[PDB]
């Protein structure tokens, strides 16, 4: 039992005529100014107790954010029957505030906590008694087999695991430990995945450029557990992560724009992050 | 069975929670860890980075490199160079810096913050400029007699070049807001000329300086918020 | 096999001390195979900034003028 | 012993500046060779250190007045350079840091400034408005001769297979002044004619393919306007010189030759 | 054993004919009477075992108290759309018995316990089968994004902190550590958020003094977040609090009047708290 | 796991309650306390 | 690491000096890492009356005249 | 009694949980054990064993046993006689051998992997093969000199029957993917002449050699997947 | 009679060791009387691949001649 | 608390030029090939922290 650290305590100082005065420095070397106030003004002796327990990237990265929504469809129309199914790619995406927050670093390594939510509503005009629905939450890995069908034999899960619930008992939730086939998973993917060579147009490669080609973590499968009811459920599934025991390397600018798809890209119509003023003099 | 009672808050889910939870993937092997440099432990190792500030944000500048770029000139005046409102979450020119941006994620911050500036013009011209912070609650510093009376430095150009402005923290609080509330005004932060920057013949005459802003480490921050800075389409 | 360590300072928990007696302490069990299953890590504040604020091979000192 | 004089030998070449300021080892770490410990690939490795460590000069670039900045990806810039170069081809794996050293001598009567900034996995958007990451091999790796930044995006597919970089966006959604966070030094015309910035291989992995993946990028910005009293047209070159540092491959194959234009 | 102190036990004394008269004193010294009864009249000796706990201010202020009632409408009609969610500022002054007991105090320090009872109703003249209705509780400190629609992007809340319950489950819980900017909440605020300097406004100061220009502790964002059903669901949120770990100082009376508004103000229709009594000497 | 029983009082919210509770603002830096004249501890001292 | 004090006396003829017996204990154990999320804290009846009844610069005896 | 609080995951069920559980039968008395030959602990027991390779799986031999036999000619030729893409669940020729099989139940594997060939020509047939690996992101091996430069055996045929050549782990990646992936390339197995087999009077000239494939002592695999080479119909109950 | 036992690591964790620090132990008590109501058993890692990857009756070395 | 058994590690090596030559033996035997890298090429050092646990019978 100690207290953790704190933040500089400021040490009291007076008036300094040296020949040794920090405030005239060069930044022309990559280091940052290191001036402190005790080297500007006269200070007083300040204790300092408060740390900085809020802004350690475990804290930072501590909230379980929202990723995407996925719909299914519970019902009797044989033109819905493919409603009831709905494959997501594993991303962090489709989501834009944990994107930039993930976006500061170039890599990565963390385990993930996973949470679901599930609502649901009748998108029809008349409603009426409906059995309560349970639904399947599965994983395939990349390589795997995909269903065919939201009742389809891939669904027995003997290998891939899967999560079952019904709905109203408490969201579920599962830990995915570290899975990069690297020694972290990167933010960033300066390369294609394949090298064209010689013997291909000058066009090659067009397509496999980014983390967008070179990534793949599997497939989430969630489908309706139910047989068809009379009465149309609509279902809005939202998916959570939150990562944990995470460490990161190679800080970076946060995006100042919005995002076009999953890589880099800009969009024309909004390349103009900042504020007008006035004047250079306005307050 | 052993007998229990839940109590309030069972069977909800809190995007704060911090429990545990069984593994998708038992027995799982994870790839082992390497040593990769750059690691970084507290965003606030990144607040202390010195970056760029936009200052100059007037029209056709706005979003365009020239926005880093303050001028400064050969001619005669007794004007701010440049003029800043102390609020580096709400203030437009400083929360898209590295600063603003990491401070933006956060609802209360501490500490000093150290603006660094530096010489771009030619080596043959000297002068010497007035780096100045007023507290708050007082007439904004339009002028060199108010700078003078707010806490200051003199920049005088030479070999050296980059010169480091310390506004302490002063505050009544213990912390500040982020947002821009009157009690949560900051101060001013302005420039002028102490003397005429003079350049010699044959010399460019119109000159440019460049300001950074950095968190000095005493500096902190306090509740985490979703930033304001990012949207997305539905 | 439990563990104990020290909470968070709270309103009226003590001065910043994290010193101030046993009812300031929390326990925590692991109960998976897992650590993946864990809950988060403590609270780890080493820092470097020189890292990223002063990179440099020439290891200067601060009261020095930077250009000798 | 001034800490602006500084000369640096690798291999069998070596720069000297009179002027420079302090170098800059990014992240605080000086490149080394992988350790067992740490081992991907199972095969005995090459260690070509004369051969490899050699500086090797590229084309230079000029600054006028109008130039809003310059980059290149690194290991694809040392492609064309004998040595090293017909490493990457020859073996499947390498790792490599690097020394890089920028330098732009002007008399003191002119301004500005460039900001060099080393920028890992420096990822870049395209130029084409209805597609995303749609860039071809040969466009985004243009090897010893660099790319340029732009002041103006203006996206369409023979120039939609390309790259496209605002400046102050740094060509990725990221506004300029953010760059410092970077590992950089700032080539000051008024008072430091170089910058020198030594980097560790930085990656995921322990060493990779360098013939898919570029670690590293250089970027160069006109922080500051160049500018001269009485031409309103100064032309000052940017050399750039670079050598590998501990490198080391694995693997070996008929050598690869990319598809090119 | 910390065996809990008694009030004081009572000493059995004499009457005396003593030229030390404690009954006689002084007020005018700002200090109250010392007089006991073992001091003016004969007693009897009393061993005292009571104590006081229900007045300490740990159990005075143990209570959660209703603080405010908040209301979300669910209905496919396109004009109840804006209904879905409620923004509700944080505060404790929409209700008056926390108001009054807190307001005993000037300054307070406590962390606070947040707690949530939902209940629900068809507000039409005709309900229906509808599913299990879920609501999601957000918080929103000072300067961050709020929602423009209760389906917008700042519902991911990637960083805020929110609570997803569904309805029947047990009522959603949280606690709040202190989170003040001074080292105690103020009750009240003698002064002016700024001071008008030669603003050429001598009215100046009338929107901005008391307590309500220094206090932003952000917004509790609250949203249904089901789709839209034929039959609409409409639902009441109540906020109940309780301070807990609390320390006060600087005791003042309590209000003797209605309240009007956030301030101390009064209204002139209720400043008249007292009853009448029809002699000075009625019993 | 651990077999359990819910007992009558279970899922209730009592407004005397006196249970622990998850922090929904987690690892957070309490601004530190200072001294404070006139505190008072317990309610009788106003009363006396 | 448990926490283990006194309850309060309840109605089963329980001496009030709340030493009589062993069973009058009950346990707290802290489950969660901010102290903040800990049940109320334990009973104080330390009081300070003279800060708000007697405060004075000389003080004074009861038994004194006030005034002298 | 002992206040308690459902986190989320309450009442849900995964499939691979791992939880006690009452027992349907208690004091259930279970048959006392036996030791029985072959005890198998870990799958990878089984990825280790040298399993042969239906190689040439071309029209009019695929399915058939021909499948398993790789021709060889007298006749000189300066064409590969066979080539392989070392993507152990996505070559299709590969992937079901036991070694690919075990590794179609995972999604990420490690470590080198083995080649044994054997010769069943006749005794009195000699020569020599090349055996070789090329690593990925290069032009695949046309010929022979392609082959000199990337990891090489020469295999003298001789009395013994079998050599081996072991494609070594060579990867940027510490794993790569089971499943077909254009970034975690598999690299390129091919076998030349390294000399023309030659054949005396009234002896085959026409023989076949058996390629095996197993993995190393450091081979490994890391997540349990569904395998794409079993299929079933629906399932309908009661019908 | 609770087990106690050593986690499977994740990403933040210790190094390749798997054997430093108590943060990566975990607690396990048995609820039921038939052992086969128990969670899923530890994991062995113990192989023996000579049973079905040469169960040859004479010795064979590496770098033997297989036949002589 | 100890360390799990690994996979097999990588010992360095460099080039045999002696005539007892494990990349040459028969399967008539019945027995797999043996050979691993040190055995065919040279080869580095390698420490090999990887665990057979997701292969074990149990986790299958
Ligand atoms: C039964 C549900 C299991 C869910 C498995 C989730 C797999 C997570 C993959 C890793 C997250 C992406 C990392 C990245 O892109 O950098
Ligand atoms: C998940 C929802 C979290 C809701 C947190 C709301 C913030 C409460 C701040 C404390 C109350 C203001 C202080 C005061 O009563 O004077």
């Amino acid at each position: 039992v100690s207290q953790p650290p704190s933040t500089q305590s400021t040490e009291a100082t007076s008036g300094v005529n040296s020949q040794e005065v920090p405030a005239l420095t060069a930044v022309e070397t990559g280091a940052s100014g290191q001036a402190i106030p005790s080297d500007v003004v006269e200070t007083r002796h300040v204790v300092n107790y408060k740390t900085r327990s809020e802004s350690c990237l475990e804290s930072f990265f501590g909230r379980a954010a929202c990723v995407t929504i996925l719909s299914l469809t519970n019902s009797s129309k044989s033109g819905e029957e493919k409603k009831h199914f709905n494959i997501w790619n594993i991303t962090y995406t489709d989501t834009v505030q944990l994107r930039r927050k993930l976006e500061f670093f170039t890599y990565s390594r963390f385990d993930l906590e996973m949470t679901f939510v599930f609502t649901e509503n009748y998108p029809s005009t008349a409603s009426g008694e409906v059995r309560n629905q349970v639904y399947q939450i599965m994983y395939i890995p990349p390589g795997a087999p995909r269903p065919s069908s939201w009742d389809d034999y891939t669904w027995q899960s003997s290998s891939n695991p899967s999560i079952f619930y019904m709905y109203g008992n408490a969201p579920p939730r599962m830990s995915i430990p570290y899975v990069g086939i690297a020694n972290a998973y990167s933010h960033f993917y300066d390369g294609f995945a394949r090298v064209p060579l010689e013997g291909e147009n000058t066009d090659a490669g067009d397509t496999f450029y980014g983390l967008v080609s070179i990534n793949d973590f599997g497939v989430l499968a969630v489908r309706a557990v139910n047989r068809s009811n009379p009465h149309t459920i609509h279902t809005s599934v939202r998916v959570y992560m939150k990562p944990k025991h995470i460490r990161c390397w190679c800080p970076r600018p946060p995006r100042a724009v919005l995002y076009r798809g999953e890589g880099v890209d800009m969009i024309s119509s909004a390349i103009l992050p900042l504020a007008k003023v006035d004047s250079i003099t306005t307050f | 069975g052993l007998p229990t009672m839940n109590t309030p808050g069972s069977n909800q889910f809190l995007t704060s929670d911090d429990f545990q939870s069984p593994c998708a993937l038992p027995n799982f092997d994870v790839t082992p860890p390497i040593h990769i440099p750059g690691e970084v432990k507290n965003m606030m190792e990144l607040a202390e980075i010195d970056t760029l500030i936009p200052m100059n944000a007037v029209d056709g500048k706005v979003n365009t490199m020239e926005m880093y770029q303050i001028p400064l000139n050969d001619n005669l005046s007794k004007a701010p160079i440049f003029c800043l409102s102390l609020s580096p979450a709400s203030d437009k020119r400083l929360s898209h810096t590295m600063l603003g941006e990491i401070l933006n994620y956060y609802t209360h911050w501490t500490g000093s913050i150290r603006f660094t500036f530096l010489f771009c013009g030619s080596m043959m011209a000297t002068g010497k400029l007035l780096l100045s912070y007023s507290p708050p609650g007082a007439k904004p510093p339009t002028n060199r007699k108010d700078a003078m009376l707010g806490t200051h430095i003199i920049w005088d150009l030479g070999l050296q070049s980059s010169c480091s402005m310390v506004a302490p923290w002063i505050s009544n609080t213990v912390y500040r807001r982020c947002a821009r509330d009157d009690f949560t005004e900051g101060g001013f932060i302005t420039c002028f000329y102490q003397t005429r920057i003079v350049v010699p013949a044959s010399t460019p005459t119109s000159m440019f300086m460049l300001g950074f802003v950095s968190a000095c480490p005493d500096f902190s921050v306090r509740l985490l918020r979703d930033t304001p800075h990012i949207s997305q389409s539905k | 096999g439990a563990q104990v360590s020290t909470q968070k300072t709270g309103a009226h928990e003590n001065q910043n001390v994290a010193a101030n007696g046993s009812t300031i302490n929390y326990t925590t069990i692991n109960y998976y195979k897992d650590s993946a299953s864990n809950s988060a890590t403590r609270q780890d504040l080493s820092q470097d900034p020189s890292k990223f604020t002063e990179p440099v091979k020439d290891l200067m000192l601060k009261t020095a003028p930077a250009l000798n | 012993y001034s800490d602006r004089v500084r000369q640096i030998t690798l291999g069998n070449s070596t720069i000297t500046t009179q002027e420079a300021a302090n170098a800059i080892v990014a992240y605080g770490e000086w490149p080394t060779y992988i350790n067992d410990s740490e081992a991907n690939p199972v095969d005995a490795p090459t260690e070509p250190d004369v051969s490899s460590n050699r500086f090797y000069t590229l084309e230079s670039v000029s600054w006028k007045t109008t130039s809003r900045g310059w980059w290149w990806k690194l290991p694809d810039c040392l492609k064309d350079m004998g040595m090293f170069g017909q490493n990457m081809y020859y073996h499947y794996l390498g790792r490599s840091g690097y020394t890089i050293h920028v330098q732009c001598n002007a008399s003191k009567f002119h301004q500005g400034a460039l900001g060099v900034f080393l920028i890992p996995e420096f990822v870049m958007a395209c130029n084409t408005e209805s597609k995303t990451s749609y860039v071809s091999y040969i466009n985004a790796n243009p090897g010893e001769r660099g790319g340029e930044f732009t002041n103006t995006y203006n996206p369409s597919a023979s120039e939609g297979r390309k790259f496209a970089a605002l400046d102050y966006l740094l060509g990725s959604g990221v506004l300029a002044g953010n760059a410092f966070v970077y590992p950089h030094q700032i080539i000051n015309l008024r008072t430091n004619n170089s910058a020198t910035i030594v980097v560790p291989y930085v990656n995921s992995l322990v060493i990779d393919c360098m013939a898919k993946h570029n670690n590293w990028g250089i970027v160069i910005l006109p922080l500051a306007p160049l500018a001269f009293a009485a031409t309103s047209s100064p032309q000052v070159p940017i050399t750039v010189t670079i050598a590998p540092m501990c490198t080391e491959f694995n693997g070996l194959r008929n050598i690869t030759v990319p598809v090119h234009q």
